[PDB]
Parts: C-alpha cells; structure tokens; sequence
C-alpha cells in the first residue's frame, strides 16, 4: 500500500 | 547558514518582529524537521511554533516564508497521528486550502503534500479536510487538457493526495466527495506514468473496498477494462492494486464479476497463479474463489480459462496462505458448480493435494476441505461412482487423515470426518 504519510526530504 | 539550529535559535528568530529572521529561522526550521534521524518533531511543538508556521502561510507578500512554513508543518503532519492533530489543532487546514490556489507551483504542490498527510491520518481528518472545501481546487489543480504537460512531481502528489481522500473506512469518504472525485480519477488511471498509475489504482482499490453499492458507482465509470490491462502490466507496484481492486471488485454481484470476466481478466490469472511474488499469487488465488462463487457459467468461464489446472497446482505447492485461499476456491466452486464441472476438478487431480492438505493445524481449512470433499462426495453419488472417489482418497493417503480427523477438537470437524467415513 502506499505510505499514508509522506515526509518531503 | 540555517544548518543545524537549535530549537531555542529557531523561537528566537521566529519570535523575532523580523520578517526576513522569522523567514530564515522557519527555514532552520524547516532543515532540522526534514533530518533523516530523529527530527526533532516534538521539540518543535512543545515550544509552540505550529500557530506561527501557520501565520506565515497566509503572508502572501512573502511567498518563501509561505514555502518553508509548508514544508515544516508538512513534515510535522507526516508523523504520528498526535503531531498530525498538533497541525490540524494549529488552523492550519483552511490555511493549506488556500495555498492551494498560490501563483507558485511549488508552494501549490506543497499545500497538496500536507493536505495529503493530513487527510491520510484517518477518516475523521479526511473528512474533515473534506468538509473544508479541498476538493474542488485539487481537482482544478487537474483541469487541463493533457495531464503530460504538467510537472512529474506535481501530477504525482496531486495524484496520491487525492489517493489518501479516497482512502480508510469506518467511515468510508462521503458518497458526494467520491462521485466528485472519480472522472479525474478515471482520467489518472489512464496516464502513462507508473507512479501516477500506482496511486490511482490503488484509490480505485480503496473506492471498491466495501459495500456492491460502491463497487457499482466504481464499475459504472467502465475503469474495468483498464484496470484489467493494468493487471498485464510489467511493474509490480501497478499489477498489485489493480489485482487488488478486481478482486474488490468481484466481492460484489455476480454482474459486477461479469464485467470483470468480460474483460478478458481470467486470460491473466495464469501468469498471476504463478507470479513470483508470494502477495500475487495469494491475492489472485483470493479473486479466483470469489469468481468461483458465481454462477456456474462463470464457473464454466473458469473452466474454459485452463485455471482449474493452475489451480490444483496452488493447492499442491505455495505459501500456506494461498494454498487456503485455493481450499477455499475449491470449496466454493464444488458449492456452485454443476456435476460435469465437479468431475473435471477430480478428473485435473484436486483430490491428491487436497488430502495432502488435510494435514495443516488450521481448524478452517480442514473445514473447507471436508466441505469439499463432502460436496464432491454428492457429485460422485449423483453418478454413482463414490466407490471410484473412496479408492482415490484411498490410495493417497486421504483415509487415514479423515481417520484421524474422526478425533479432533472442533465439533464440526469430527462431525464431518465421521459422516464422510460412515457414509463412504
């Protein structure tokens, strides 16, 4: 499943 | 420059009556939550910087303070469901809405990013980014003639933001918002990029997920056929939601199935009954039961697939979870099939295998497989040729687990095993 939150790097 | 602060130096800018020090200390800011180790999330709250981040995303006439407030409060809402309040808590849902409309596509893309984590916390901020109007300007984030000419990046997030929307249950999104949301949807899952094609397949998989009403308002869009040429594609990331909304899909009416037969889906499930990936095969194995619940000309379809055949070679060799999603196809194909079909299924060598099975510690499945055999039994009786199928569960080894089986814990279980050997 994709990732229910994403942290912008 | 703005490396490694501290978090007090990061409150002194931003306190600060400085627009340019507030601006570079919410970009420290920015740098210390976007660590890879360890980002100081939590520091960051406790010294109350979440209101003033979201003040600075409506400084309109500072539009890098806007991007760096977007970004931190974006990598604040990516953590745990507490920080993700901390932001919501913060206003700063109607704050991102706004943004969204922002001349500059980075700072648009970075409102989409953060509503994206937000929504993807639950339902209830999913709903509740709804309910503050969101939809509506992603969805002209989208509003143009060819989705090629947008940025790569931007047409992704756009994309898996609107994902996290359709997204979780308990409550599922509202019926209005989905209906808004799936023509833009319908239009993703035909552009050309895999990441793009991934994500909205994967909200065309949550969309399914749940009751045949929205199964049905998901299959009237016709995404059926696309979704089943995805099902064909190469990478995995795409072939594992697209199979994962068939087999929604065909937990549904036996109609609905029927679109997917139509379709042309079951010329795929020999290469998906024998996919290298352990999830593939236990999740196609998964949608060939619920297909062989149908109708018998369904059944029939099956059948003329050559499925029965790689369906017997599932329950002879896989993991052990596709081998009782395989258990449970069989039983539900002897369930609805005709005796002819019945008798191919043992004519393709079910019995062997399914004897074999009979061996696992796992009270269902030995369920599943005494109902089988008890149903293959009455086919066999209908033909009066049990005597034929007591030889052959015989001569495998089947008796002596049945035998066996005559003393276990389950009540069923034993009741079925003893009927099996009494009556045969």
């Amino acid at each position: 499943t994709p990732p229910k939150k994403k942290k912008k790097v | 420059g703005t490396v490694n602060w501290s978090v007090e130096d990061i409150v002194k800018g931003i306190n600060s009556n400085n627009l340019e020090s507030q601006l570079q200390a919410t970009q420290a800011a920015r740098k210390l939550l976007s660590r890879e180790k360890q980002p100081p999330i939590d520091n960051i709250i406790r010294a109350g910087l979440i209101p003033k981040f979201v003040s600075f995303l409506g400084k309109t006439d500072c539009s890098p303070i806007q991007f760096e407030s977007a970004w931190a409060l974006t990598n604040i809402a990516s953590g745990t469901s507490e920080q993700t309040k901390a932001v919501v808590d913060g206003g700063a849902i109607p704050a991102f809405i706004s943004l969204l409309a922002s001349p500059h596509a980075h700072i648009s893309e970075q409102a989409v990013w953060a509503l994206g984590n937000i929504a993807g916390d639950g339902s209830a901020f999913r709903d509740l980014v709804i309910k503050h109007g969101a939809i509506d300007p992603l969805l002209a984030l989208l509003a143009v003639p060819d989705l090629s000419t947008l940025a790569c990046g931007y047409l992704r997030n756009l994309t898996w933001t609107l994902s996290n929307l359709c997204r979780n249950k308990n409550p599922a999104p509202p019926l209005d918002a989905v209906e808004q949301i799936l023509p833009t949807l319908v239009r993703l899952l035909h552009h050309n990029d895999p990441e793009v094609l991934a994500d909205s397949c994967w909200a065309i998989s949550y969309l399914t997920d749940g009751p045949n009403e929205r199964i049905e308002m998901v299959v009237k869009k016709g995404v059926v056929p696309q979704l089943v040429k995805l099902l064909g594609a190469t990478e995995l990331p795409i072939v594992t939601p697209a199979l994962r909304a068939i087999g929604n899909i065909v937990t549904g009416t036996d109609e609905q199935t029927q679109k997917v037969i139509d379709a042309g889906a079951l010329a795929v499930f020999p290469s998906l009954l024998t996919n290298p990936k352990t999830n593939i095969q236990k999740e196609a194995t998964w949608t060939m039961s619920n297909i062989t619940a149908g109708r018998q000309d369904q059944i029939q379809q099956v059948v003329n697939h050559g499925l029965v055949p790689f369906l017997v070679g599932v329950l002879s060799k896989a993991d052990f979870k596709t081998q009782k999603e395989a258990a449970w196809a069989i039983t539900n194909y002897t369930s609805g099939g005709t005796v002819e079909q019945i008798v191919y299924l043992v004519h393709c060598g079910i019995i062997e295998p399914l004897m074999n099975l009979l061996s696992a510690k796992d009270t269902k499945i030995i369920q599943v497989i005494l109902d089988a055999i008890s149903n293959i039994f009455q086919a066999a009786e209908k033909l009066g040729e049990t005597e034929k199928l007591s030889i052959m569960i015989e001569e495998c080894g089947g008796l002596d687990k049945i035998e066996a089986l005559q003393r276990h814990e389950n009540e069923s279980v034993y009741k079925a095993s003893l009927n099996l050997i009494e009556k045969y």
